[PDB]
């Protein structure tokens, strides 16, 4: 039909074995596309709009569409370091500069 | 008879064959088709489908293949069963084609007899890189004047006609080929050109009057004509350049000279246009593709002049240009000069006042196409070039200054303009344009007012011949002029001039 | 890493390869398909996911079979670098066209290179001379400096690259890079033969010359990484050795057509008319690629085609951010016989500012590009009516314009033959000289051909010889 | 990645449900309860197979669902959980598509392998048999592999016989060669 | 001259509505019964020969 | 038989879906059975599965999802011979001038394929006309086509009449008329002319043939309207 | 001073004029460079206010240059139109207008 998590070999198989907890749904999830400057990932329901999200290769991105499929988040770096499969883990401060 | 015909037919086929894979169509139309299956094919190979129709393979999906129809909708029908060809893309290259009419996919149409082919060579082939190269040194003769050396061409050149269409643009392209048939017909196979002339969105009735013109003119026994006319569908018209220049690489690569004329580019933009939008691809600037370029750039660079390696083998180029209104401002006119050097601009204006060739010389360049002349054609036209782009400035003001100076060499040039024009479709030989040029580079046409012009000519060279052939000999064979032959010829010159 | 794949589908020249095992490349890494036919090199653009990555195409992709094997080289294409890169020709594979066979190298690098960082920063931007008289006057080069020429081809953009080279590369010296990004195939042939005939490149001998030459019947991706190819050879040279070096770059419309193309077929949307949306992001790492550090300098001089010679086209108006000069050349002008063609209203240089030529060079310049914007004020009531029609004052200013404006043809040297007059050097401190006395009169009293095709001071009092008889 | 792509076109469900009974083994069983959870939704007369075009929410699917699974328990745990996916897209159409994949994919892996042999006539068996003997032979089918045929009468072909298994073809048909005869014999 | 042109052209459309009256006859016939088994028997050893 | 349901009326384009081993070709004239007329769509694209996509000829408002198509097996057969001339016929082959039907003779698809290479012109041959200016200034040709300009209203519709009179005179030859996008208070008037200058009777034969689409009829009959002048 | 999509030889010429000219005392330069990404460029003028509201807030006078803002609204273009949001105008998304006014 249509892409949605269902489309995802990945995603579904372990949906079959009635895994769709295991907290990949709270403070985490794991990349499943990365390219053209942009990473989209799986899971963060409980993400804040405009936040920043550390991916796991030292590379931190913000984040600025949700959506409960692919919360689509914007890189700050390369597309070399950040790679698919791997998790990210919400910072849970929104950006921020020191004011002196 | 009728009887016989059907007889021969019968049995000169039998139909019966045993195959690979095949395919069941998905949903068919539109000038693409969508096939289901074909899971071992190649990239751009053949596929034959049941209605008779044979397609390029474009998109590999998997688990579906895009075709692309080289043919009419109407025929292809949903449900039909496709079957792999097994060979890549490729028309018939050899020398059984030179008078034989053909289409785009290399079939006789009305033909000359079927079709004999030493090899078959890929329509899509990548040419040759830069280290078989090599620059032009002989010089492509029209036959016109203001193209001789006024604006050089040489072999291996890839130098541009531009203007707006249907002006007369055609004759000035058979001109070249018909000037060359007795340096065609030597003994210095260098020196042969075998041309192909590809008709691309003209009338079907308009090259089955080309081709009967050329027979009269007996220049179509070493030439092919080439097809993917306005009534034949568009994918056929974008292969159409493509599939004819390796038919043109192949006298390239025996190490002879060749030449292909591809009319008009801003046709194959076009066929290549609608076949890119129902595709689903977006429009680009000027609501043509993004990608045309692609097309031109690896199109034009297959013809090229080669090395001593590779036989010093060349193929030329003139390449056809359907201005919108004279304007430069537009994509595809861009496109295509900006891969070439040089610029034939044509203009209808001159044309309709009644300057036949209408070849402006004002935004016609040669750059690298400046060697192709040999010494006489040096001397002779030298610094004419120079001369009639003061000329121009001199007629801007001539609504500032007036002064012997600027009114000598407005009538020079304009006198200069009126020699430029010979008649068309018997180009005059190039040893007979020599000693014309001389005349009025060294400014002998302030004894020959304009209404006389075209008087003085036959009757300057009719004198020559019968006074002194030594002149001519001279240039037919050393193709250089020595000071000595071209004093000789300014004392003949003045001579003519007084009576 | 060995990273096995099938070929799943090749979709316009974005192939697509599905991955057999569970190891997965980064994005920017190269793969090859094994072929009879030779390789094919592709790299990773996009993953798709479910071990389907998408890959642009360095090789046209014809006759590819669907199940068919992908190697992974493990990272990037890499060129060779090395001081033994000299005399030579790269394409983008990193391999030689000019068959000079394997090119001895002691470091073979990634073509991407992450972009010189803020405080690699050399603050210099000294004068350098060009020795055309346009350019001296209105543009003159800098030690720092970035100069782009936009427009179509007038007088061949190439050729005018070659009287720069002509030039500035027998007085500069050392090392000197070129790299052609999808640029025609014969050209590249005569340059080569040109250099070793004037003994700046020799193969047999010394070459403080490099090259690097694509060819415009290669498919779209590889063009692209043409420009990368250069620039990975650029660096070294600035760095490593740390030597001063140029750059020149011809034709670099090209390179941002290139990225169109493979733009829609990748599974973007792009930006409006058709250009690329990674336009910005892509420009900016080219150009902060050949910014100066604090080993050697380097200037730097690109061509670009306009096909409208619209520069409110949004690839032409990108280059201008990474641009502190230009040297426009304008259709027009080369029409007109004038030669070169520069466009003397839409020039620039960041030190025609201020006293940064000279207080003396920057008023001579300064009004001349006031006399010329005056002429093309009054175009219209010239063409309307005439100047007798005007007022006296401004037929003198007419007048005095129009003897600027042809005096600005320098005839070139290195295509001397093609213009069809002998070429002329003219020196920086001679512009300035020839420039100001042209301006009060000096030489505004003789005819407007004695300005026709004539190079410094010298030249206008000679032509006015020969008119006379 | 599991042997044997099928993903796409809702194939990858398939793929997925597959590779993920692979795993425990229980991909023959599975089918078989898959095919049997199929059959009964067929002769469900009153708006279980009659209605497959969704119009349903998800409440109302949900308690759709209940009932499938009232019908007959012990189909495993893994297409059961399945069930729920499809019913979370809101896909009662698109149940039966699965099931023909699942199939498809299975009967690959055990490597039975479905063909066809169109003719307009139905044709004896010894000649069914004489082809699968060619068939068996030619490098068309291997080894661990079984081959099923299976003629349909088609008004579409007539006289003559094609032979169609694993995208390979031999075409001995009478009527596709006597169109392209015609059309070279009004020439 | 041209109305013996016109007679080829004619002698050439009434020879195929005969061929077309000669498939209709051999469908009609159990030649389509008689062909079928000659159409097995070829397929039988080409594809045995794969 | 090959027939199907309608499954939709998106605008002017109206889908059939089709049964198994029931397959349209593209360009085929599907009909629908109704009491209001019929309706003729001409099939535009393959969508696959045995459903297609179709332009139509008439307004396809107050269509039903449901009601039987029939294919016929090809394009719309149009009727030809010395019966079809002196007659206003739309692009379904059928009088819209309503003097009764028209004597079918032989009728032939209103597509066909561009005649051989050989067959096209090969030569110019000079089209004689009466008229002086025209032939001086401007030959006419065999093969050639020649674009009138000027206003509508201005002689262009009586210079039109002229050429007629020419024609058979010259050679013996007919016409046909056609009229694309016909501004249907003109074709009355231009019908009434033509007849009263005896370029078209009520008393037998005729020369020129008119057809006609009205604006009101969608855009395909339209288009339609030039191949169907084109095979008579 | 705010510095989007500009090269940093250029930047570099700048801070060396002012600190002769004595005034890289109070100068701060907030810079996203063109090589630097999409959305770096896009959150430079952002935070360059935030360092002003602080300056503004505690009764301190300070001049803020957005150069430019019409470099940052291309940069929104390429994470949205990638991200794949409707145009507005042009191809830049619509909802630049409550970027730049905000």
């Amino acid at each position: 039909t249509k892409a949605q998590p269902t489309e995802v070999s990945s995603i579904l198989e372990e949906r079959i074995k009635g895994v769709s907890d295991e907290a990949n749904l709270n403070e985490t999830g794991r990349v499943l596309a990365v390219g053209d400057g942009i990473a989209r990932v799986f899971g963060l329901n409980n993400i804040q709009a405009e936040e920043l999200v550390e991916f796991s290769s030292g590379v931190k991105g913000m984040a600025l569409n949700l959506e409960p499929g692919q919360v689509g988040i914007v890189l700050f770096g390369s597309d070399r370091l950040v790679k698919e499969g791997e998790l990210v883990k919400r910072t849970g401060n929104i950006v921020d500069v020191p004011v002196g | 008879e009728v009887s016989s015909i059907l007889e021969e037919r019968i049995k000169g086929v039998s139909d019966e064959a045993n195959l690979n894979e095949t395919g069941r169509v998905l949903a068919v139309g539109d000038g693409i088709a969508r096939v289901f299956g074909l899971n071992n094919i190649q990239a751009e190979e053949l596929v034959e489908f049941s209605s008779g129709v044979k397609g390029m393979a474009l998109n590999l999906e998997p688990g579906q293949v895009g075709i692309v129809l080289f043919g009419s909708d109407r025929l292809v029908k949903e449900g039909e069963l496709v079957k792999r060809t097994g060979n890549i893309v490729d028309v018939p290259v050899g020398p059984g084609l030179l008078g034989r009419v053909v289409d785009a996919l290399g079939n006789p149409i009305d033909g000359k007899g079927p079709i004999d082919a030493a090899g078959r060579s890929r329509a899509q082939v990548k040419a040759p890189g830069i280290l078989p190269r090599r620059s032009v040194h002989e010089p492509v003769q029209t036959g016109l004047k203001a193209v001789d050396a006024l604006v050089p061409i040489g072999r291996g050149q890839r130098e541009l006609i531009i203007g707006d269409r249907q002006t007369g643009k055609t004759a000035v392209a058979l001109d070249t080929i018909l000037n060359q048939k007795r340096w065609n017909n030597g003994s210095d196979e260098s020196k042969k050109l075998y041309c192909v002339y590809v008709a691309v969105g003209q009338k079907r009735s308009t090259v089955a009057q080309l081709v009967q013109t050329l027979e009269q003119h007996d220049a179509m026994k070493y030439s092919i004509i080439v097809a993917a006319t306005a009534s034949e569908a568009a994918p056929l018209q974008y292969l159409a350049p493509f599939t004819a220049a390796s038919i043109g690489e192949w006298f390239r690569d025996n190490g002879k000279h060749a030449l292909i004329v591809y009319d008009d580019l801003s046709k194959q933009a076009v066929a290549y246009r609608q076949l890119s939008l129902l595709l689903r691809r977006p429009p680009g600037r000027e609501a043509y593709p993004g990608d045309v370029f692609y097309l031109h750039s690896r199109l034009l660079e297959r013809a090229a002049k080669l090395s001593e390696k590779e036989g010093s083998g060349s193929l030329t180029a003139l390449p056809v240009i359907e201005t919108q209104g004279g304007d430069v401002s537009a994509y595809i006119p861009t496109n295509v000069i900006s891969i070439t050097d040089g610029q034939i601009f044509l203009e209808a204006e001159l044309f309709y006042k009644g300057i036949r060739p209408a070849i402006n010389v004002g935004l016609s360049v040669s750059r690298v196409g400046s060697a192709a002349q040999v010494k006489a054609l040096k001397q002779v036209a030298g610094s004419l070039k120079l001369f009639l782009a003061q000329y121009r400035e001199v007629a801007a003001f001539a609504q500032s200054d007036l002064d012997a100076s600027t009114k000598q060499t407005l009538v020079r040039g304009e006198r200069l303009t009126q020699l430029l024009k010979q008649n068309q479709y018997s180009p005059l030989a190039t040893e007979e344009q020599v000693p014309l040029i001389y005349a009025g580079v060294n400014g002998h046409l302030d004894g020959i007012e304009l209404s006389r012009i075209g008087e003085f000519e036959s009757s300057f060279l009719s004198y020559l011949k019968s006074n002194h052939n030594e002149l001519l000999t001279e240039i037919r064979e050393k193709g250089e002029l020595s000071k000595e032959l071209l004093a000789s010829l300014k004392s003949a010159t003045e001579s003519f001039v007084a009576t | 890493t060995p990273i096995t794949g099938k070929v799943t589908a090749v979709i316009g020249a974005i192939v697509d390869v599905h991955f057999e095992q569970s190891e997965l490349p980064a994005i920017l890494n190269a793969l090859e398909i094994k072929t009879p036919q030779g390789k094919l090199v592709l790299e990773v653009a996009q993953h798709l996911g479910e071990n389907t990555v998408r890959t642009i195409a360095m090789d046209g992709t014809e006759g590819l079979v669907r199940g068919e094997k992908v190697l992974d080289t493990g990272g990037p294409i890499s060129v060779p670098v090395g001081r033994e890169t000299l005399g030579r020709i790269i394409n983008v594979i990193g391999e030689p066209i000019d068959e000079r066979g394997p090119i001895k190298s002691k470091l073979r690098k990634p073509i991407h290179a992450d972009p010189p960082s803020f405080a690699e920063q050399s603050t210099s931007a000294e004068i350098l001379e060009t020795g055309i008289k346009v350019v001296d006057l209105l543009a003159p080069y800098a030690r720092g400096g970035k100069i782009g020429l936009f427009g179509g081809a007038g007088v061949g953009k190439t050729v005018f690259i070659q009287e720069l080279i002509n030039n500035i590369a027998k007085a500069h010296g050392g090392f000197s890079v070129f790299t052609g990004v999808g640029e025609r195939t014969r050209e590249g042939n005569d340059l080569y033969r040109e250099m070793k005939e004037t003994g700046v490149i020799n193969l047999e001998g010394e070459s403080k010359v490099a090259l690097v030459f694509g060819q415009m019947n290669e498919p779209p991706g590889a063009r692209a990484r043409v420009a990368l190819t250069g620039l990975t050879i650029a660096e070294y040279f600035r760095d490593e050795e740390g030597q001063d070096v140029l750059l020149f770059i011809d034709n670099i419309f090209r390179f941002t057509q290139a990225g169109s193309e493979v733009s829609a077929l990748l599974g973007r949307i792009p930006s409006a008319v058709g250009y690329q949306p990674t336009l910005a992001t892509d420009m900016g790492l080219l150009q902060e690629r050949i910014t100066t550090t604090k080993k050697g300098s380097v200037t730097s001089v690109q061509a670009v085609y306009v096909p409208a010679d619209d520069l409110t086209d949004p690839a032409p108006a990108t280059t201008f951010a990474h641009l502190d000069a230009t040297t426009v050349l304008s259709r027009g002008i080369s029409e007109l016989g004038i030669y070169p063609a520069v466009d003397p209203l839409d020039s620039k240089s960041r030190l025609l500012d201020a006293a940064v030529v000279g207080q003396e060079h920057y008023d001579v310049a300064s009004k001349v590009q006031e006399t010329l914007q005056t002429y093309k004020s009054l175009q219209d009531i010239i063409a309307i009516l005439g100047m007798d029609e005007l007022s006296e004052q401004d037929k003198l200013t007419v007048e005095r314009a129009r003897k600027i404006q042809r005096f600005l043809s320098q005839p070139f040297a290195v295509a001397e033959v093609f213009t069809g007059i002998p070429g002329k050097l003219v020196r920086l401190k001679d512009t300035v000289a020839s420039f100001k006395a042209v301006l009060e009169g000096k030489y505004d009293n003789i005819p407007e051909h004695a300005f026709y095709m004539v190079g410094g001071i010298e030249d206008v009092v000679a032509k006015a010889e020969k008119l006379a008889a | 990645p599991p042997p044997v792509r099928l993903f796409g076109v809702e194939g990858t469900y398939a793929t997925a449900l597959y590779q993920a009974a692979a795993k425990n083994s229980s991909i023959d069983a599975a089918f078989q309860s898959l095919q049997k959870v199929e059959s009964t939704v067929k002769k469900n007369p009153k708006l279980g197979h009659l209605l497959l075009n969704p119009a349903l929410s998800l409440k109302d699917r949900n308690s759709v669902i209940d009932a499938i699974v009232e019908t007959h328990k012990n189909l495993d745990g893994y297409v059961v959980n399945l069930l729920k996916v499809l019913s979370e897209n809101n896909r009662l159409g698109c149940f039966e598509k699965i099931a023909s994949d699942f199939g498809v994919l299975n009967d690959a892996h055990n490597g039975l392998l479905k063909g066809t042999v169109t003719s307009a006539e139905p044709l004896d068996p010894k000649s069914f048999k004489r082809i699968e003997k060619a068939l068996s032979a030619s490098k068309l089918v291997g080894q661990g592999k079984s081959l099923k045929l299976e003629n349909v009468v088609k008004p579409e072909i007539k006289g003559g016989l094609i032979v169609e298994l694993g995208d390979k073809t031999v075409d001995l048909s009478i009527s596709t060669k006597i169109q392209k005869l015609n059309k070279v014999l009004e020439d | 001259v041209r109305y013996e042109a016109s007679l080829r052209q004619l002698e050439q459309r009434q020879l195929a509505k005969s061929v077309i009256s000669r498939v209709q006859s051999e469908l009609g016939n159990p030649k389509f019964q008689e062909k079928v088994l000659q159409q097995s028997i070829s397929e039988i050893e080409q594809l045995l020969s794969k």
